[PDB]
């Protein structure tokens, strides 16, 4: 019987290959898009840049102080 | 003598004893068709349609096979915008053979 059971249904999805032909959907770039810094190997932003806008974590002040007698 | 009559939506001339190749019907392929839809009737003396479909006149045919027609294969393709596609069809056809042809 050990070549009889399946697993449940849904339960696999066969994941994504990007690159491989036209009519496998994702080919041509595999939905990166065109050209541009995302679309470049190991590009993108890291986190919180916003083009160089001031960051929302450093637009807003710090506040407050961590309690020791909390952890206990 | 022969007769011209509308089967699968486009007419055919057909003498007597001949097979001719039309659209799929919903018939078996060991029973008579009839076909009262006949728009001429040609003889040594010739007779028209005054009102489509003559008066009377029907045509007795033999179903003879079912088969499917030779595959046709459908490219499409854009040039230049990464897009192809590929498709293949075989159309259905009803072979049948004219058994008789009234007046």
């Amino acid at each position: 019987r050990l070549n009889t059971l399946s697993p449940a249904e849904g339960s696999k999805k066969a994941g994504k290959r990007l690159g491989r032909g036209i009519g496998s959907g994702l080919g041509k770039t595999g939905g990166r898009g065109h050209k541009g810094q995302k679309s470049r190997s190991g590009g993108g932003v890291r986190r919180g840049f916003e083009g160089g806008q001031m960051p929302l974590y450093r637009r807003l002040p710090k506040f407050g102080f961590t309690s020791r007698k909390a952890a206990i | 003598m022969y007769a011209v009559f509308q089967s699968g939506g486009k007419q055919h001339r057909v003498s007597e004893g001949q097979t001719v190749r039309l659209e799929k019907l919903d018939i078996a392929t060991g029973e008579t068709v009839e076909f009262a839809e006949v728009l001429m009737i040609a003889n040594g003396e010739e007779v028209k349609i005054g009102v489509p479909f003559v008066d009377g006149g029907v045509i007795k045919a033999e179903v003879v096979a079912h088969g499917r027609g030779e595959k046709v294969k459908i490219v499409k393709f854009r040039r230049r915008k990464h897009y192809r596609k590929q498709q293949g069809h075989r159309q259905w056809f009803t072979d049948v053979k004219i058994t008789g042809i009234s007046a």
